[PDB]
């Protein structure tokens, strides 16, 4: 598909809209929307491997990393498909959205539609944290609110 | 396997339960699943083209059609390939199903919107204005997407 679209839901009063779009084949794909509810800062914004929340963080798994590396930033070479860094929440708890990423796709192997978009707890320490839970996760902490990325028109 | 996925059917009300789906082979796919909170009855079950969950279930659009063809159940040849058909809820609201489609296939749903509605499907066979289009089967009552 050209476009998808993601609702992110939580227990918390953290939920908005993220929009996807891809005009090139594997190319860049634009992601913008907005959240709210969030605390001042930075988050981390990562898709994971499954759509699957009937276990919710359990089902959905861990970053989409389908070329088996390790976790980073998504400036970096060695990164997670899923790896898409932080979005920033401003003094209201407002997080306007705005992303380019060439690693997710909305085809192929990299495709990331049907898996889980998920702002998570703390900031994404880009896999610079030193120990291994950077390696994993980037100390991003626990799902804040989560949802499906499906077709959109 | 050639594909597996599952959808949380969730809404605006008490209706909400679990979707599954399996390709058992590449011409037989399974769906079984389990929704509570229906009034007892029969309620169309429908696969739609687009998993846009911005407002209720009305942004999931038509039911899934790519080849064009009309509203039908699923012993119909002519059916769109999202028409599943009814499921019947018990006297408790509970809808337990299990069956298998031989035009639904499970790599061309994902990130779509599985949607059951307030009314039965009338399989196109209810001389209506929607019975071709829809099968008449009322409001939305609660959707998800077809999850990987
Ligand atoms: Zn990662
Ligand atoms: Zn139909």
């Amino acid at each position: 598909a050209t476009k998808a679209v993601c609702v992110l839901k939580g227990d918390g009063p953290v939920q908005g809209i993220i929009n996807f779009e891809q005009k090139e084949s594997n190319g860049p794909v634009k992601v913008w929307g907005s959240i709210k509810g969030l605390t001042e800062g930075l988050h981390g914004f990562h898709v994971h491997e499954f759509g699957d929340n009937t276990a919710g963080a359990t089902s959905a798994g861990p970053h989409f990393n389908p070329l088996s590396r390790k976790h980073g930033g998504p400036k970096d070479e060695e990164r997670h498909v899923g790896d898409l860094g932080n979005v920033t929440a401003d003094k209201d708890g407002v997080a306007d959205v705005s992303i380019e990423d060439s690693v997710i796709s909305l085809s192929g192997d990299h495709c990331i539609i049907g898996r889980t978009l998920v702002v998570h707890e703390k900031a994404d320490d880009l896999g610079k944290g030193g120990n291994e839970e950077s390696t994993k996760t980037g100390n991003a902490g626990s799902r804040l609110a989560a949802g499906v990325i499906g077709i959109a028109q | 396997n050639l594909g597996a996925a599952v959808a949380i059917l969730g809404g605006p009300g008490t209706v909400q339960g679990v979707v599954r789906f399996l390709q058992l082979t590449p011409e037989r796919c399974l769906i079984e699943g389990t929704i509570d909170g229906l009034e007892p009855g029969l309620h169309g079950l429908h696969v739609h083209q687009y998993g846009d969950l911005t407002n209720n279930c009305n942004s999931c659009g038509n039911h899934f059609n790519p080849d064009g063809a009309s509203h039908g159940g699923p012993q119909d040849s002519d059916r769109h390939r999202g028409d599943l058909g009814n499921v019947r809820a018990d006297a408790d609201g509970r809808a337990i199903f299990r069956m298998e489609d031989e035009q639904l296939k499970v790599w061309d749903v994902i990130g779509r919107s599985l949607i059951i509605d307030e009314g039965e499907d009338d399989l196109g066979r209810g001389g209506h204005p929607l019975s071709k289009i829809t099968g008449n089967s009322g409001e939305r009552l609660a959707c998800g997407i077809i999850a990987r």
